[PDB]
């Protein structure tokens, strides 16, 4: 519908993989019904966190918040030509709810910071 | 010395033939059910297409072929909860009617509110609806399908169907005068949804509906193919004037519990006959204007006659008129070769209305008189190959085509690329 | 692509009011001007004047401001971007001054600075 | 529901038009449901490319891909000051899909040269 | 779903707010369908504005349309750290309509300056 | 399992619970409970008999 | 079928209350028929029931 060619390096380190109508309530009308609204509903669910961390419209945006070594101790040879994107969230899975709210509000101060700055 | 680079722009006034679901708006019930659809904008915005012409084509049009399967949906999701006239079909007992129109005064044994218990009532039933075993009869329909009566609650008034298109298409409508239902057409608009169509049924002549501006004009496909379908037009609407004279009563047996089977009582008063007027020196006036009309693509002295024959919905001028199924016999409208006019109408109970595969539907007698009054505003005609046409029709859903031969949809694709001096620093 | 076929040669005598037609095909009648130009026997090549036949507006040269008549019927649509329109082109006062070659041409573009530029001529009509 | 605006100037030139609730599965009710649905499934089909292509929010977006003049060989005065930007599609609708693969990783270059260019 | 946080200071000045699958068509199954459905049509009917006026991603947009005092005459004293959005609302909710209309042209015509711009 | 709940301070809003629409909706989805419900089970037609 | 050598699958095939799965490698082919010549006889049980 979109791609799974992003899944095609799904082994390879993570610098490697960054780097008709009518409808009718049959069993398969209301089985591609749901599909496709189970389709829009997990887009913009991903979408909407793109867009409110000021990443809309981005592949690859750089933030704000410090990355805190608590989070993962590894080096960048350890990171980016090692692991995998599949196993790298593994091991940083449970900061990953505790990562989205600091990039949710480094996004907010950020914005009244400029309404202060074209104010002159 | 130009240095080009593709630039994206989004909202670009290009379309694209396509197909899809149009959804119905109303005004401020019957069985189309309008109570369910979204009030229309009081103000009905549209938008000009200046210099703009698009390739029109009534009759390969999905409209029709949309809106009549919305219909035939209508009728039958109305029919859902009405009762089941299964126990209607047992053996009659048929006697004729006083010292055309033949009616039947039948008794029959009947079930009751008790599965146990029966009772013998009788009932008037129309000579159309019924047959005759070899007096003992049998209605018409026993033997093929079954027959759900109308809940006699609901109305088949026929009030306008606005058809909109989804966000993200549009529907074309062509607006030069004389539009010949295909081919380009050089004033075209843009809406969101159609005008009030009235899903009027009829046979032969079109009742209610969209005028020629000036000159009856005429449609088809392929004109020297007698096997295409001929759709008139009028200008000026000639005007019907229907009437079933009997004062009928209603008679509500009881076949079971809840189900009550409305049957036609006693006729109170006269018995007359069931008909229609229209004006002569009118038809007379608005037929040599078909007829002119008609030499201008056949060169040719022109003939017209009666139906061909067979069913009776296919050889009469069929309609509804106060809740009753009328059939004229319009031999005496179709026939002049280039003060009334009275056309003796039938009767019927027992209809299947779309033709479709064993599914009818009993229309209960209405009480009282019966009279309407209908425009004329259409026709479809029937060559053989003195080019005579006679009044025939072919399918049901050329009715919806008489309407929406101005309308078609499209889909917007808001994308393009174009080359510019600009580029992405 | 479009050609504008024009009209006859047709050639009569001094005081008369020929008129000269020139219908296109291939191309949107309404969407670029109808332009005449003639080549005098005994002058240099002389432009007369521009219509739109969308707009209906008009605008000729000072020496024939009182003396033509140019008008155009609308178009017939072939499709999206084709029809199959007509220009007629009249002179008043004619004497034997007006004797050559005339000229129907189509505009160049449909928006910009040379709009109306003559850029694709027809066949040509001899006159008297 | 949006506008048919877009569409007033269809004729003209490409330099001149650029410049209640309750659900009941009635008859309408199934219809009004899927061109419910078919707005917004057609609305993002649109919106993703220009996410993907980094132009979301902008009407008119500049890429950096180089204009081959195999696509078209006309003037900017053939094109911009003559034809409409319905007729121009079905010249080009040829190389459509070979130009939305070209803007693609125009913008996923794009990404990548900025986050070794914002790392100084 | 999302959040009522933003809720949280709906008394508070203005200056201190803005500082499992399977589908089946059971009663309750119906109703929570369009429940999603008018989720995801409420939610971008926001989101189109905020696109169409070159705001998306942002939660603070700074335009270009001047404040015509005609829609309200107050000081900046007088709304910020005085009045909340919510009653500001049906002070100005008249000329609401009038104002996106000024804002959706505004990012129009920036638009086009900037296909100027990068031209040289 | 934990109901968030935020609470609106500085802020009075007007009910009325005679003009709420949770209400009728409500009613009709009880009755729709019951009837989808029924749907399925025996029909009592040859009970009544005498 | 199998690409190459019967493969056969199952849960915990210590336990027998799970189901083997064979999968074969090339197909037998079974051939059945019933030899009657049998005729269809429609009866009506009602208007519209056959
Ligand atoms: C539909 O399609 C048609 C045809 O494709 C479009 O009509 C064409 O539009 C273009 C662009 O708008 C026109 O090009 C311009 O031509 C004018 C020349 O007209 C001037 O001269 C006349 C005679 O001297 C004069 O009478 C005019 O004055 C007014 O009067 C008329 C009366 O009808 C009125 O209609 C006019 O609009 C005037 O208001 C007029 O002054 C020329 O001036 C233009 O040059 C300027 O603009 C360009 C930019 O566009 C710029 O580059 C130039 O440097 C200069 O600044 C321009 O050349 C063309 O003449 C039209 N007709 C054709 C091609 O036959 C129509 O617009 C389309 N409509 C829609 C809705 O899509
Ligand atoms: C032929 O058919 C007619 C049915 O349409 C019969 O009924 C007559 O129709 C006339 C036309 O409408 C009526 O006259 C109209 O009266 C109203 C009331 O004032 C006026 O507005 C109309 O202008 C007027 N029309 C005309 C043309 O005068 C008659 O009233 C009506 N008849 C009766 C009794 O009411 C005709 O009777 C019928 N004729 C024959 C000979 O069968
Ligand atoms: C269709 O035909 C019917 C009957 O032919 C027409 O109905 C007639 O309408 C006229 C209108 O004036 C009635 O005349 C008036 O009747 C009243 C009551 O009797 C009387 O008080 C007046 O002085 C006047 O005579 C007439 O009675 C009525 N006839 C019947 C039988 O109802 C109807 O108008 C026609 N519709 C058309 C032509 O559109
Ligand atoms: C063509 O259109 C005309 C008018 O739009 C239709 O006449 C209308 O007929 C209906 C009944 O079929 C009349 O409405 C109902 O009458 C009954 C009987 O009294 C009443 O109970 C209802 O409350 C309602 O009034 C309606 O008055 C009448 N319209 C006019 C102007 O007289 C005609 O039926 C249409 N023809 C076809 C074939 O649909
Ligand atoms: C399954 O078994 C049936 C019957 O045991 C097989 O049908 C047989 O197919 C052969 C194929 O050649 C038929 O032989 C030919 O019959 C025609 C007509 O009689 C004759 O003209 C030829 O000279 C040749 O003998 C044979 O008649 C037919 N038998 C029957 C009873 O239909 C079928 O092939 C088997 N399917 C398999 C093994 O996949
Ligand atoms: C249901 O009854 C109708 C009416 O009798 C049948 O149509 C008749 O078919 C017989 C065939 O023997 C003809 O003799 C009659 O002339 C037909 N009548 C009409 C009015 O056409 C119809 O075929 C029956 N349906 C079935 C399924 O048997
Ligand atoms: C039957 O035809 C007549 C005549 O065309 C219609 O009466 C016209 O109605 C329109 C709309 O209100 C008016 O603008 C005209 O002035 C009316 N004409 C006359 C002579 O009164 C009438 O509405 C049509 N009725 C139906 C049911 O189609
Ligand atoms: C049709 O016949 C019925 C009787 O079956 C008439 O009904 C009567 O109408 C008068 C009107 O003045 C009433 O006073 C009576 O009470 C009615 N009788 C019954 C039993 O309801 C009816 O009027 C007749 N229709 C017409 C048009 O005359
Ligand atoms: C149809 O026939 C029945 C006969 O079965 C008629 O019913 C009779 O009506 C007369 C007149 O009121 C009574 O005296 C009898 O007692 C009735 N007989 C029965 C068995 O009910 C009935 O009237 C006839 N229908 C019509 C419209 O004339
Ligand atoms: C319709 O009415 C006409 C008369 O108005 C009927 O015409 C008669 O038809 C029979 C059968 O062919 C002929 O023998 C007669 O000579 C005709 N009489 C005429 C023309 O005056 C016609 O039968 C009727 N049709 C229907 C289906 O009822
Ligand atoms: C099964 O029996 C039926 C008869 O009940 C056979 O049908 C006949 O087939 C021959 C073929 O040559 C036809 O000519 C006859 O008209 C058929 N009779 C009828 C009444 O339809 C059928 O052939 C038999 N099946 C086989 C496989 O032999
Ligand atoms: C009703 O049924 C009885 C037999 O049970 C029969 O004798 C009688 O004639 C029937 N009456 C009718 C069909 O009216
Ligand atoms: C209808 O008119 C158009 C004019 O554009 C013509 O091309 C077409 O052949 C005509 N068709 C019929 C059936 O008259
Ligand atoms: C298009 O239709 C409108 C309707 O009023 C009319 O005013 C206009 O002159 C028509 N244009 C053409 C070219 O037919
Ligand atoms: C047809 O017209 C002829 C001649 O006017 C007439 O004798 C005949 O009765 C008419 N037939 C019908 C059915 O009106
Ligand atoms: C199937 O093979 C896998 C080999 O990875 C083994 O781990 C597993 O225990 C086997 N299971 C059975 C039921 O044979």
């Amino acid at each position: 519908a979109v791609f799974l060619g992003f899944l095609g390096a799904a082994g390879s380190t993570m610098g490697a993989a960054s780097n008709q109508h009518l409808l009718k309530l049959t069993v398969w009308g209301i089985k591609q019904l749901q599909a496709r609204v189970l389709a829009v509903e997990r887009y913009l669910e991903v979408q909407q966190l793109l867009g409110i961390w000021g990443c809309s419209g981005k592949l690859i945006c750089c933030t704000n918040v410090p990355w805190n070594s608590s989070w993962s101790n590894k080096s960048l040879d350890e990171i980016w030509n090692n692991m995998t994107w599949l196993q790298w969230d593994k091991e940083i899975n449970n900061y990953t709810q505790l990562i989205y709210r600091l990039i949710e509000e480094s996004q907010f101060q950020q914005e009244i910071n400029e309404v202060e700055l074209l104010a002159l | 010395a130009e240095n080009l680079w593709v630039t994206v722009y989004y909202g670009v006034p290009v379309w694209r033939d396509a197909d899809t679901t149009l959804f119905c708006a109303s005004d401020a019930h019957n069985v189309w059910a309008t109570h369910a659809c979204v009030p229309t904008d009081p103000n009905p915005q549209e938008i000009h297409l200046d210099n703009v012409t698009e390739k029109f084509n009534m009759w390969k049009n999905n409209m029709v072929e949309q809106m009549h399967t919305d219909i035939i949906s209508l009728w039958d999701q109305s029919l859902k909860p009405c009762v089941k006239l299964t126990p209607l079909c047992v053996t009659l007992h048929c006697t004729n009617f006083n010292p055309r129109e033949e009616i039947k005064n039948c008794s029959f044994n009947m079930t009751t509110e008790l599965r146990d218990k029966k009772q013998r009532v009788h009932s008037l039933f129309y000579k159309l609806d019924i047959v005759q075993i070899n007096s003992e009869y049998r209605l018409i329909n026993c033997n093929t399908s079954a027959c759900t009566q109308a809940c006699p609650k609901v109305s088949f008034e026929p009030i306008p169907i606005h058809y909109c298109a989804p966000a993200g298409f549009a529907i074309l409508k062509c607006k030069d005068e004389e539009f010949n239902g295909t081919g380009p057409c050089k004033n075209v608009s843009t809406v969101q949804c159609t005008h009030g169509i009235k899903p009027v049924v009829s046979t032969q002549l079109l009742l209610n509906g969209s005028l020629a501006k000036k000159e009856v004009k005429i449609r088809s496909e392929n004109i020297t193919n007698n096997v295409k379908t001929i759709i008139v037009q009028l200008v000026n609407p000639v005007i019907i004037n229907c009437t079933r004279p009997n004062n009928n009563t209603r008679k509500s047996i009881r076949i079971g519990p809840g189900q009550a089977f409305y049957a036609t009582g006693a006729i109170i008063g006269d018995i007359r006959q069931a008909h229609c007027n229209v004006s002569r020196s009118d038809w007379n006036k608005t037929l040599q204007q078909v007829a002119r009309q008609l030499r201008k693509h056949f060169v040719k002295t022109i003939i017209f006659t009666n139906s061909s024959g067979g069913d009776l919905e296919v050889t009469t001028h069929s309609f509804n008129c106060g809740g009753e199924f009328f059939y004229c016999n319009t031999s005496g409208l179709f026939n002049s070769t280039w003060e009334n006019i009275t056309l003796p109408c039938r009767i019927k109970q027992i209809i299947n209305m779309w033709q479709r595969t064993g599914q009818c539907m009993y229309a209960p007698p209405i009480p009282g008189v019966i009279s309407c009054v209908s425009n004329i505003t259409g026709l479809l005609l029937t060559r053989d190959g003195n080019e005579t046409f006679r009044p025939g029709g072919g399918d049901m859903r050329d009715n919806w085509r008489s309407e929406l031969y101005k309308y078609k949809v499209v889909k917007i694709e808001p994308l393009g690329v174009a080359p510019t001096r600009c580029k992405r620093r | 692509q479009g050609q504008l076929v024009q009209s006859g040669a047709t050639t009569t005598k001094p005081g008369s009011s020929v008129k000269i037609s020139c219908k296109t095909s291939g191309y949107r009648f309404n969407f670029y001007h109808i332009n005449w130009i003639r080549q005098t026997a005994g002058r240099g090549p002389e432009w007369m004047g521009w219509i739109s036949p969308y707009s209906g507006d008009k605008n000729l040269a000072p020496a024939f401001q009182d003396r033509v008549n140019m008008t155009t019927d609308t178009e017939v649509p072939v499709t999206s971007f084709t029809s199959t329109g007509a220009a007629y082109m009249e002179i008043r006062n004619l004497t034997s001054d007006d004797t050559g070659t005339y000229f129907c041409a189509k505009g160049l573009l449909r928006d910009g600075s040379s709009t109306w530029l003559p850029y694709l001529w027809g066949q040509g009509t001899l006159l008297t």
